[PDB]
């Protein structure tokens, strides 16, 4: 598909329309504050291309809007590469929102979950987040429908056990949730059970196969899901491998090079060679 | 006061 | 900012209207 | 939290 | 450019011993952004084609016997097989693939027997 | 069921050129790189050059432009061509994948000997 950058979407649904052709959104998406908008705006509005995000997802005042399962069907991977307040992904004070319905989401690289204040929320119990995220510990879900006994929950679905119970797992009535066996690790796999390469994230077309993957565990190059990005190319936003020519670009109106990789800025101790990009360490204090 | 302000930040607004 | 300047700190109609989209 | 919310989604 | 270069020319020793070759590059293929080193391990035996055994110097590929362990970092590495068994009779080459691929001179495994 | 199979000429006069095709199948040339590798009779192995997924060159200093790479990703063929051959390149030509950023020289062909006289 296509690489957008982080988006930031407020007041009209007009500018929702900029993620249309999109599969990675390198940076943040972040739709908020629209309070115009009817359930009538979203019954024809889906983006079935995006795959992953590499920083975070943030859903704030978004009024009209009660399922993000025709939205984001396909949201695989949120990187958490860069998180707001420690969170990967955020659902807050979205009145109206009846369940989440992010089937397709099976890993949390980085982040943590906050899923608060959703008067309306449901379908929240029956998600095993331990599958999507490594620390659940820090997952701050309060103040939904969910915690006042009253959820119709409704899932065939794999149970799982969190507290001292096991419990069904799904995300709608008509979706469960995947769970792949415990050798598959991150991976995922087939409808089948069959891992997918180790190379893969979350999903795959074809099994065994790291140019079939719908993810990328660590970084991407020509097609393919590979382990590092080998020279002459460089490490781009945590997720890509890019030429030297591409981060020039880039800098020329402020990325730099530092251990093979094409970084916003020198770290501490360097300051940024001009004529080459490289970060080179202070002869004496670093001017700043 | 939170909730508040995004109550009132919408008041003042309407754009 | 907003959150201690309209909150902590009591707001006016004109700082709202500054801020609006 | 709600208040790291507001000063950052707030120009 | 990067230059390989390989000890023993040859080498001889019966069934059940332990053995060691080495491999050098006249530059460090230690890469800072992992921490692996870009060097390969290959074994040909004679009269077929060479085969991939060990990546990123200490890496064992999959299906590979757990006799074989390759070891070093930088610019200095080393190849072992622990129990010679009669079919690991073979050539073994170093590759560097940190900038460009170069191949070593090859080290040549002859089995002592009555 | 990645293969790569080298289809050369077997003879060489001097000072003639040497076009090798390595047809290669199971996997995609668009994400994978093609190396060269020869091997004189008894001598060891010699690293040619290569040609990445994006059709980007790399080749052995010592090939002072006699050593092309070129490929055609369509028909899943990487074509090498050297100009000028004299006796010492007398050796088994191989093909061999590249999976670059992830791993070492995985898969050669069977190779294809060349012999250069008249
Ligand atoms: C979701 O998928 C991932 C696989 O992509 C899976 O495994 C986790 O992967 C991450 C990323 O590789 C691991 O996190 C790292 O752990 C090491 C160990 O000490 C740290 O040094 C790393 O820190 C660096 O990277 C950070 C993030 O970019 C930086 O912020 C930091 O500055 C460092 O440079 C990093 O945190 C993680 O350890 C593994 N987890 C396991 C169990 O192996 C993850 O398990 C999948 N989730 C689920 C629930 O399946
Ligand atoms: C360095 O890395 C970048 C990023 O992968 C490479 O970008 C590619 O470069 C070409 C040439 O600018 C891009 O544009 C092409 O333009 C023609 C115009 O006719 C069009 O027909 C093509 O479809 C394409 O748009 C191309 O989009 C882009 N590809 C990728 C994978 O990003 C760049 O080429 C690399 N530089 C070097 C010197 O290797
Ligand atoms: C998506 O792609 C089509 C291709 O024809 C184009 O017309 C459309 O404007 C694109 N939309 C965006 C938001 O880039
Ligand atoms: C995984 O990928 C396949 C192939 O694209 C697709 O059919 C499936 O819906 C995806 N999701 C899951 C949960 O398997
Ligand atoms: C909302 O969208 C309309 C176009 O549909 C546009 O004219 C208007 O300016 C937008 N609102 C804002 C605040 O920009």
């Amino acid at each position: 598909g296509e690489v957008c950058p982080g988006m930031d979407i407020r007041n009209n649904l007009t500018r929702l329309h900029e993620l249309e052709n999109c599969s990675v959104i390198e940076g943040h998406l972040q739709i908020l504050l629209m309070f115009k908008t009817r359930p009538e705006d979203f019954r024809d509005l889906s983006f079935p291309k995006l795959i992953m995000i590499t920083d975070y997802l943030l859903l704030f005042r978004v009024y009209g809007l009660e399922s993000l399962k025709d939205l984001f069907p396909n949201l695989t991977v949120i990187r958490g590469s860069r998180l707001f307040f420690n969170y990967a992904l955020v659902i807050f004070e979205m009145v109206h929102l009846k369940e989440l319905g992010l089937y397709n989401l099976m890993n949390i690289t980085r982040g943590s979950v906050r899923i608060e204040k959703n008067n309306e929320l449901c379908y929240l119990a029956t998600i095993d987040w331990s599958r999507i995220l490594d620390s659940v510990e820090d997952n701050h879900i309060v103040l939904n429908k969910d915690d006042n006994e009253e959820c119709g929950d409704i899932c065939n679905c794999p149970a799982t056990v969190i507290n001292g119970q096991f419990v069904e797992r799904c995300w709608t009535h008509s979706h469960c949730q995947k769970v792949c066996p415990t050798i598959c690790k991150s991976h995922g796999c087939t409808a089948e059970g069959l891992c997918c390469h180790s190379e893969c994230l979350g999903n795959c077309s074809q099994p065994d196969d790291p140019t079939k993957c719908v993810a990328c565990r660590n970084f991407y190059l020509d097609g393919r899901c590979v382990e590092t990005c080998p020279p002459p190319y460089y490490h781009f936003q945590d997720w890509r491998c890019v030429n030297f020519s591409f981060c020039q670009d880039l800098h020329h109106k402020q990325y730099v090079i530092h251990n093979n990789k094409c970084i916003p800025e020198c770290p501490s101790g360097y300051t940024m060679n001009s004529s080459n990009l490289l970060c080179t360490p202070c002869l004496g204090p670093c001017p700043k | 006061c939170g909730s508040h302000l995004v109550e009132a930040l919408y008041l003042v607004c309407g754009e | 900012g907003i959150v201690e300047q309209c909150c902590t700190s009591i707001c006016s109609l004109y700082q709202l209207e500054n801020y609006c989209n | 939290f709600e208040d790291y919310l507001h000063n950052v989604v707030f120009v | 450019d990067i230059v390989m270069s390989q000890s023993p020319s040859s080498l001889v020793v019966s069934v059940g011993e332990k053995v060691t070759m080495s491999c050098k590059s006249s530059q460090s293929l230690l890469y800072s952004s992992n921490q692996k080193n870009f060097l390969a391990w290959y074994q040909q035996k004679p009269g077929q084609s060479p085969k991939l055994l060990i990546y990123w110097a200490s890496t064992r590929e999959s299906g590979v016997p757990d006799r074989f362990t390759g070891s070093g970092s930088g610019t200095d590495f080393t190849l072992t097989i622990s129990s010679v068994k009669a079919e690991d009779l073979a050539v073994y080459y170093c590759q560097q693939y940190f900038r460009y691929r170069t191949f070593g001179g090859g080290t040549k495994l002859e089995i002592k027997r009555a | 069921q990645v293969q790569l199979k080298e289809s050369g000429p077997g003879l060489v006069a001097p000072s003639q050129s040497l076009s090798i095709t390595c047809t290669v199948s199971g996997f995609p040339l668009t994400a994978y790189g093609v190396n060269w590798v020869r091997q004189p009779p008894g001598k060891g192995l010699e690293w040619l050059g290569m040609i990445w997924g994006d059709g980007n060159t790399d080749y052995n200093s010592a090939l002072k432009s006699r050593l092309s790479i070129s490929k055609d990703n369509s028909k899943s063929q990487v074509f090498l061509k050297m100009n000028s051959l004299q006796t010492d390149d007398t050796a088994r030509y191989y093909c061999a994948r590249d999976p670059y950023g992830s791993k070492p020289m995985d898969y050669w062909g069977q190779g294809t000997s060349v012999t250069v006289s008249s």
